[PDB]
Formats: structure tokens, C-alpha cells, sequence
């Protein structure tokens, strides 16, 4: 198909973009990650949850007002007991906790946030639009949504948490699955604006301003 | 906005050396490239320093020492950035010095300007 000059032409072309990007990177090119995300790459197996405690408490008299997670359940295979052992008691003193629960673990998570001492009160429901419905193989029913369980503990009667401000229904697409809708952080803002946030088991696409994101893929 | 210094301090307090720049601002350079393929500032020093004594074309010899991981074949590829030339086939197999590199650039970076053959900050052949 006469392509020695074809394959040699793409090489020097592809090398130019490297040469281009590797220059822009040196020209102060901005990545998409906002300038207030606090990304921490670690494995929650080996992390010191007193280094994150001692720091935040010092650089902010508060603790975390909202806690997110989307843990990975063995069905990158993190065991059920080792997630239950993450000291979430000491990271959060007063606020809410948002944890995403797939259907195989929907009951597991309710047990999970209760041993940590919270109190189930709500559940966000993220239905999937085709662009307006999802098809998911379930053993008993077709799955068309994922749930994000909401627990709470402490005094939320402060003005720090705007009550009656967000819904339980979300209508985003299946963007880059497994990725969660960005509308959650907007809801966490309407609930609790300008506050200390935490998102365990997060990725590049989860970084936001004021969000402390922990995840071994950052 | 005090969230800036709060974001500035907490990044300094806990983030890996790569993810956070010494001043404390987010260093996007690591975030722009996928995975842990970002070439550490230390790694660049390591390649500059490994390359001069070992020499170009010694990649089979080159991989074994300085870069603990198996480096991508790129060592040829990255070197071009140091030498400011799209085709290092002229410089290949010649062992160089750690100081010689920059002199090579200024001439080619100048030549490519009078040759109009300068793109992306590196002499294009
Ligand atoms: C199901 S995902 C959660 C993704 C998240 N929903 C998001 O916003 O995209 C699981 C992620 O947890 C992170 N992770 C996996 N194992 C981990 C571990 N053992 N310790 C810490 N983080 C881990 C990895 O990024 C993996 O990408």
C-alpha cells in the first residue's frame, strides 16, 4: 500500500505535538485541575490519618463538613473489612457524609456508615439519561440509577449547612464510567458553601476547589 | 479568599513532592500528563548526568542504571529536547559532556531561526 513515507510522516508529526506540549507545559500552560484542590496520592491501607488530622486542624480550626467516597468493592478490589476500618470517626466531627453504594453493596454501606456513628437520613438518586433511561443487568430488576447514601452526625443547626436546599434526583449522563456526576459537588455547595470538604477514593476528574481528594490514581 | 492559603498550606503539608511545586502552587505539569509518566525534575538531572558518561546510542546500557524503572525508549526521544534537534541521527552514538548540551542548543536554536525551520522551540529538520 506504499506506506514507508506514510509511517515516517506520522512519526515526525507525532513528535511535533510532544515538542509542542512539552513546550507549552514549560510556558505555564494550565491543566484542568483547579488551583485549590488538595490532591493526595496514597493508598488508604498505608496512609497516616493523623497527618491529615494534625494538618487540617491546624491550617483550619474546623474539621471536614462533608465527606465523600466511592469506595472500590471487591465483586481495585478493596476488602470489605479494610474499608470498615478507615478511621472516619476522627476525620469528621460535625457534618454530613456522602457515600456511593452499588446495589451489590447497598446494604453493606448502610451498616458501614452506622458503625462509624452516623444516622441515615437521605439518599441521592442518580438516574442515567440516554440523551432518558438506563439499561443495567440486575439479578432481579434492571438497574437504571446509582445511589449515594447520606449520613450525618453532630450539630447541623448552624448556618454552616443550608437546609432544604438540594433535591435527591440527578439527571446526568454516564460520563466516563465509572465516573460520578459533577452535579453532586454543586449540591454539596448548596448544602454547605465555602466549607472543608473531603473525598476519599477520588481520581483526577474529581478534583475541585477546597476538596481534599485521596486516591491512588492521582 | 483565605481558601487560597488554606489550599496552599494543605498541599505543602501532605501532597507528594511531584504533585505540589516547591512554592506551594499546584504544578499542572504532572496533572497534564496521564499516569505516573511525568519525568521528575530529578529524573531529568539523572538523564542529563547518565547520558554524558554513557553516551548516546547506549540505551541498552542506559536503562540499567539511572532510571530505576525501565525508561521508555524515549531516552532517545527526550534527549532531542536537550539537543534541540528533531533528528538526533547526526549526534547518535557520540558520547557527550554534561556541559556540551546547552551549547548544541543555542547554535541549532539560532540556526533554525535563520533557517526558518524552528517550531515548538526546537530545531526541526
Ligand atoms: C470505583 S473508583 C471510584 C471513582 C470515583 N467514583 C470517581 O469519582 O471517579 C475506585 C478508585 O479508587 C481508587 N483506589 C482504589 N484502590 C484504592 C486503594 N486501595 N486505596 C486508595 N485508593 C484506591 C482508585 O482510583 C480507583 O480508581
Amino acid at each position: 500500500q506504499g506506506l514507508l513515507q506514510d509511517i515516517e510522516k506520522r512519526i515526525l508529526h507525532y513528535k511535533q505535538l510532544f515538542f509542542k506540549e512539552q513546550n507549552e507545559i514549560a510556558n505555564g500552560k494550565r491543566s484542568m485541575v483547579p488551583d485549590n484542590s488538595i490532591p493526595i496520592c496514597s493508598d488508604v491501607t498505608k496512609l497516616n490519618f493523623q497527618a491529615l488530622i494534625d494538618a487540617q486542624m491546624r491550617h483550619a480550626g474546623k474539621m471536614f463538613d462533608v465527606i465523600m467516597m466511592d469506595p472500590p468493592w471487591q465483586l481495585d478490589s478493596l476488602s470489605d473489612e479494610k474499608i470498615q476500618n478507615m478511621p472516619i470517626q476522627s476525620l469528621q466531627q460535625d457534618g454530613f457524609i456522602f457515600v456511593w453504594a452499588i446495589n451489590a453493596k447497598y446494604r453493606v454501606t448502610i451498616k458501614m456508615i452506622e458503625n462509624w456513628g452516623y444516622k441515615l437520613v437521605d439518599e441521592i438518586t442518580w438516574v442515567k439519561k440516554t440523551v432518558k433511561i438506563a439499561k443495567g443487568h440486575g439479578f432481579y430488576l434492571q438497574h437504571a440509577k446509582e445511589s449515594c447514601l447520606i449520613g450525618v452526625k453532630g450539630d447541623v443547626d448552624n448556618g454552616r449547612f443550608k437546609k432544604n436546599i438540594a433535591s435527591d434526583v440527578i439527571f446526568s449522563e454516564r460520563r466516563g464510567q465509572s465516573q460520578k456526576p459533577e452535579e453532586i459537588y454543586q449540591y454539596i455547595n448548596q448544602l454547605c458553601p465555602n466549607g472543608n470538604y473531603l473525598e476519599i477514593f477520588a481520581r483526577r476528574n474529581n478534583l475541585h476547589d477546597n476538596w481534599v481528594s485521596i486516591g491512588n490514581e492521582l | 479568599i483565605s481558601r487560597e492559603e488554606y489550599a496552599k498550606k494543605m498541599r505543602l503539608a501532605l501532597s507528594d513532592n511531584h504533585i505540589c511545586k516547591p512554592d506551594g502552587t499546584v504544578n499542572h505539569q504532572y496533572f497534564l500528563v496521564k499516569k505516573g509518566q511525568y519525568w521528575g525534575e530529578e529524573k531529568i538531572q539523572y538523564l542529563i548526568e547518565q547520558l554524558e558518561k554513557i553516551g548516546v546510542g547506549n540505551w541498552k546500557q542506559m536503562q540499567k542504571g539511572l532510571l530505576e524503572q525501565t525508561s521508555e525508549i524515549e531516552l532517545e526521544l527526550r534527549t532531542c529536547l536537550l539537543f534541540k534537534t528533531t533528528d538526533i541521527q547526526p549526534y547518535m552514538d557520540k558520547k557527550f559532556t554534561k556541559i556540551e548540551i546547552e551549547q548544541i542548543a543555542q547554535q541549532n536554536i539560532e540556526k533554525a531561526q535563520q533557517l526558518s525551520k524552528l517550531k515548538y522551540g526546537v530545531f526541526v529538520v
